[PDB]
RNA sequence: CGCGAAGAACCUUACCUGGUCUUGACAUCCACGGAAGUUUUCAGAGAUGAGAAUGUGCCUUCGGGAACCGUGAGACAGGUGCUGCAUGGCUGUCGUCAGCUCGUGUUGUGAAAUGUUGGGUUAAGUCCCGCAACGAGCGCAACCCUUAUCCUUUGUUGCCAGCGGUCCGGCCGGGAACUCAAAGGAGACUGCCAGUGAUAAACUGGAGGAAGGUGGGGAUGACGUCAAGUCAUCAUGGCCCUUACGACCAGGGCUACACACGUGCUACAAUGGCGCAUACAAAGAGAAGCGACCUCGCGAGAGCAAGCGGACCUCAUAAAGUGCGUCGUAGUCCGGAUUGGAGUCUGCAACUCGACUCCAUGAAGUCGGAAUCGCUAGUAAUCGUGGAUCAGAAUGCCACGGU
């Protein structure tokens, strides 16, 4: 699926790990009300958009792991639908037989 | 009309799959794209092998491949070289240490993949396609099948128009669920385009 | 002594204990009045105690669990006719021209690919 | 004091031979087994489209089946501790124990 | 409608502005910010806001404080049909 | 149906009565699988036919089903591209059935407060032979003894 | 035509305007200089631009080696560019229709025929007779999954019949009976019997049985047809672009709006609306998640915050129903579109262009022309619940039960 369009993905990634899952104190405690409810917080709003346009956890498309297809993901396989069923016929994603109830 | 995947609709009945690990839903995705990582590795090494299978098992937080082969000499080497210049590289892949072992496919002229891959080489090769295929039919049933059939698909002998040309020998019950059918796909590369290849070979039922 | 039976509808299921002598109903430690509020569930626990004869002449102590109003009723129909096969042995062609004895076993059918409904199809337009 | 080990696999043989192999080595040395408990099963399940292109009505349905058992034994010798820690089955059985 | 805790606006026109007002008006002021809020201390100014090719300049009046910038530049051409 | 010929489906009696045919009644009635209050309709519209006109409940009910039932009704026979309208002697089960759905599809286009009062002036309007129930009926034995020359 | 799209504010994104790069955003090789990484700085919408502080690890051939960075040049990378009428793979469709062929023999100069036609019968080229055919293969059926009855084993986190106690809560000892959980086994086979039919097959009917004639539902799509769909999931022959048809960034667009069509949702009410009280489900999901109790808020929600990687905890209060009251056939106490004001939450960001809450507003619509669609039983109709996708965002889709 067009090749950067796979490195947009891969750079998103390490970018939102490289600020955030560590300074989200910005917004995860500045930004609720208690003596930080001054100036502070409003330092806070405006600090948070000088980190890069990345580095959030929203801007993450979740491709598939092979194709790098948009649509028709499947968070439990991290393949796109195509992709399931190649590789379900072949036996290679365990327990996973045709259903019929 | 479009038919079944001869090997999806007999897992758990007479098939078996060809991974036996488990996982939550945290690692079920990297364990499934890492494995997709070892085969195609093993695959890519192990070209000219004769490989018709290979097996991927995780115990604790271990990975052991098991490789069905044809010629299982090539696979381990002279000393035994390269099965740990295989599993330095396995175990680099899956992030755990690794264990290969490898199987022995006693007639590989009853095995679908591999006698998949003889008509691929062979059509790239430039020979008669039908040749190829009549060989295929010939040396399975003389070596015990109860049937085979084998099929090409596209653009045959460089013609502008594709057709496919299949030939069939014996018997083979796809619609039959206890029927052990070993089938398998491979795809050629021509000068003109891609031929795949298709092949049903069955061994009885039960 | 008392003689249990087992008897299922549509998803509900129905345990039933009887002993001998009294016309009391009691369903889930309720009575039967306060359980059922339909009049039809009321009476389709009552018809195999009024073709067999034994109205004022046995109790019973029931349970159930799941399914809805009617599907409780009518598995708890099913569990006292076993009961009562269990109680006497020669009750028993006496209920089966009744249709008692037969366990109804029309479930619901599941919803299919493609289709509104078990059954229903959208609805096709020639252009 | 009780300890109690739960066991889950894709496949019911495979989990069977597991619950097997510790209901034999308990009662090897000589522990309380209550034995198997068969936990509710999981099934998941997933509906695909088949066609690469549209064709919205024409799918496959797939699922993963999880299989449970579970045996608690609530004599913890310590001929039993590592005795049960000893043992070699196989790899498509997760066993979690926990007191 | 953002929530009463901190209305938005850019750093950078919210630094531009300021610098801007402390030195009487200009040239139109060229952002391509359409979603900032315009503030009280913007009253006066000219503001030259990106709609898709142009800037779309903007004298601030009083009532449109408390509106976002982008209201006062519209991103669609069209005149009839027929 | 061509092939799969059926046997009949059974019905249950009516809890206070005992009838099938009143149970009928009531499935007629019934919209939307709604049938706790088809019952309430049928059995409130009922004892207020018996005090406000005549007496012995149940047995006013059949005697204004006698009147509405037809006898004969008209069916179209084809032959080669003509269509004759041919006079059809009715059967007792589908005369029961025709009787009961006109019934109620005339008792629903009136203009009383409640449907429990509309029937029971419907089920009134049949005993003394008035109504629109009656003048369907009236309706398709005129066009039958019409139509008597296609036999 | 609620189709790719199982979920377009940025991203996605492939399109536009403008700003930028030219061996590159992605891969290999060569050479040199720097281990890297971290904090900070001013310009710019941002890509990028000019620097400061700092580190100088791990291997050590410790002349250096591997991770990571910069610069140069070249082979090259790159293309969601065109051709589905060059292809593979996969899919729709006739059609789950009962058909489609072959070997040997025989007939005809031959294309071909026979078999596979005929009499019955069947859901079935299903079976039996007849017959220049005798046999075989792919289809049919069966083997598979689920549901309906029973038996065996085990008995917690699930159960409570017999007992003791109780706060009268399965609640506590206890029990393994029952429901239930999931492994194994049995059971249905025209098996038995009458009658009809050609000593047939087979049919109608009856008994027993939870179930009776393929018991219900699913998966399973033959040889082929439409040069059907897809070069845009991927792969790939040919052609074409390469300081650009490639790469990066901000804002916009895909949501436009005289109009026409398809699929849906909500209605036009009294078999109803509203108000108070109170019953009976199945099945699913959960760790950068599901989130009880308690407090605040009219409410969406906020604070605090235990339990749960789960038959245990949470989502999570089923609705139709039942009892009482009111409205009394009105553009209505029916309908809830549209618009004004005040808010909540997710998120750098809610203007274009989110969902939801509160107050106010109270449109059309009174059952729909010609035409046209679905459904044979737990079905139609009607009523709630869950899931995937997903930060947020279903009237769609995939599932589940009630009547
Ligand atoms: C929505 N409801 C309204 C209602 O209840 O009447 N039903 C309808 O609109 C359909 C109407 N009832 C009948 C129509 O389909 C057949 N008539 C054909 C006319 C000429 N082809
Ligand atoms: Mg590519
Ligand atoms: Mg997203
Ligand atoms: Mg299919
Ligand atoms: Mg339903
Ligand atoms: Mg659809
Ligand atoms: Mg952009
Ligand atoms: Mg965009
Ligand atoms: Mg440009
Ligand atoms: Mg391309
Ligand atoms: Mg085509
Ligand atoms: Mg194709
Ligand atoms: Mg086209
Ligand atoms: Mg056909
Ligand atoms: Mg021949
Ligand atoms: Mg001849
Ligand atoms: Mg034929
Ligand atoms: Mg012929
Ligand atoms: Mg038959
Ligand atoms: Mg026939
Ligand atoms: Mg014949
Ligand atoms: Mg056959
Ligand atoms: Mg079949
Ligand atoms: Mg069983
Ligand atoms: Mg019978
Ligand atoms: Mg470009
Ligand atoms: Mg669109
Ligand atoms: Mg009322
Ligand atoms: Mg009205
Ligand atoms: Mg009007
Ligand atoms: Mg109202
Ligand atoms: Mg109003
Ligand atoms: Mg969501």
């Amino acid at each position: 699926a067009k090749q950067s369009m796979k490195a947009r993905e891969v750079k998103r990634v390490a970018l939102a790990d490289k600020y955030f899952a560590k300074r989200a104190e910005l917004k995860a405690i500045i930004s609720d009300v208690n003596a930080a409810s001054d100036e502070d917080r409003w330092n806070a709003v405006l600090k948070l958009q000088t980190l890069p346009r990345d580095s959030s956890p929203s801007r993450q498309r979740n491709r598939c792991r092979q194709t790098g297809r948009p649509h028709g993901f499947l968070r439990k396989f991290g393949l796109s639908r195509i992709k399931v069923r190649e590789a379900a016929m072949r036996g290679e994603i365990p327990g996973l037989k045709k259903a019929s109830w | 009309g479009q038919k079944v995947h001869p090997n999806g609709i007999r897992l758990g009945i007479v098939k078996p799959w060809n991974s036996t690990w488990f996982a939550n839903t945290k690692e079920f995705a990297d364990n499934l794209d890492s494995d997709f990582k070892v085969r195609q590795y093993l695959t890519k090494e192990l070209a000219k092998a004769s490989v018709s299978r290979i097996v991927i098992e995780r115990p604790a937080k271990s990975i052991r491949v098991t490789i069905h082969t044809a010629r299982p000499g090539i696979v381990i080497g002279k000393k035994g070289e390269d099965v740990e210049k295989l599993r330095k590289v396995v175990a680099d892949i899956a992030g755990v240490p690794a264990q290969i072992n490898i199987a022995e496919v006693r007639k590989p002229e009853l095995d679908a993949k591999l006698v998949a891959d003889s008509i691929t080489s062979q059509l790239e090769r430039r020979v008669m396609f039908r040749r190829a295929m009549k060989r295929a039919v010939q040396n399975a049933m003389r070596l015990g099948a109860k049937g085979i059939k084998v099929e090409v698909s596209g653009r045959l002998g460089g013609a502008e128009i594709a057709r496919t040309e299949w030939y069939r020998e014996g018997r083979v019950p796809l619609h039959t669920l206890r029927a052990d059918i070993d089938y398998n796909t491979s795809e050629a590369h021509t000068t003109y385009g891609v031929i795949g290849v298709k092949v049903w070979i069955f061994k009885g039922e039960i | 002594n008392q003689y249990y039976g087992t008897g299922r509808r549509k998803s509900s299921a129905a345990r039933v204990f009887i002993k001998p002598g009294n016309g009391k109903i009691v369903i889930n430690q309720r009575s039967l009045e306060q359980y059922f509020g339909r009049e039809t569930a009321r009476m389709v626990v009552r018809q195999p105690l009024e073709l067999v004869d034994m109205v004022e002449k046995l109790d019973l102590y029931i349970t159930v669990k799941g399914g809805g109003i009617s599907g409780q009723a009518g598995a708890i129909r099913h569990g006292i006719t076993r009961a009562l096969m269990e109680y006497d042995e020669s009750l028993r062609s006496e209920l089966r021209k009744a249709g008692f004895v037969t366990r109804d076993a029309r479930q619901v059918e599941r919803k299919k690919v493609g289709l509104r409904k078990a059954r229903r199809r959208p609805q096709f337009s020639k252009r | 004091q009780r300890i109690r080990i739960r066991l889950k696999a894709f496949d019911h043989r495979l989990i069977d031979q597991a619950t097997a192999e510790i209901v034999e080595t308990a009662k090897r040395t000589g522990a309380q087994v209550r034995g198997p408990i068969p936990l509710p099963t999981r099934k998941e399940r997933f509906t695909v489209l088949i066609s690469p292109h549209v064709n919205k009505d024409a799918r496959d349905q797939y699922e993963i089946r999880t299989h449970l058992r579970l045996v608690d034994i609530v004599e913890p010798t310590e001929k039993t501790v590592d005795a049960l820690m000893r043992l070699d089955l196989a790899a498509g059985v997760d066993v979690q124990i926990s007191l | 409608r953002s929530l009463k805790k901190g209305p938005f606006i850019d750093l950078h026109l919210l630094k531009k502005v300021e610098k801007a007002v402390e030195s009487g008006d200009k040239k139109p002021l060229r952002t391509w910010s359409r979603r900032s809020t315009i503030f009280p201390n913007m009253i006066g100014l000219t503001i030259a806001v990106h709609n898709g090719r142009q800037h779309v300049p903007v004298f601030v009046t009083d009532e449109m404080v408390g509106h976002k910038l982008g209201e006062f530049a519209p991103t669609r051409t069209y005149r009839g049909h027929a | 149906p061509r092939r799969r010929v059926i046997g009949q489906r059974k019905i249950l009696p009516d809890p206070k009565f005992g009838s099938e045919l009143l149970a009928k009644f009531v499935n007629i009635l019934m919209v939307d699988g709604k049938k706790s209050t088809a019952e309430s309709i049928v059995y409130s519209a009922l004892e207020t036919l018996a005090q406000r006109s005549g007496k012995s409940e149940l047995e006013a009910f059949e005697v204004a089903l006698e009147n509405v039932r037809p006898t004969v009704e008209v069916k179209s026979r084809r032959v080669g591209g003509s269509t004759y309208q041919v006079p059809v002697e009715v059967r007792p089960v589908r005369r029961n059935a025709l009787a009961m759905r006109w019934i109620v599809e005339a008792a629903r286009k009136r203009g009383d407060k409640s449907m429990a009062l509309r029937l029971a002036n419907e089920l009134s309007d049949a005993a003394e032979n008035k109504g629109t129930a009656v003048k369907k009926r009236e309706d398709v034995h005129r066009m039958a003894e019409a139509n008597k020359a296609f036999a």
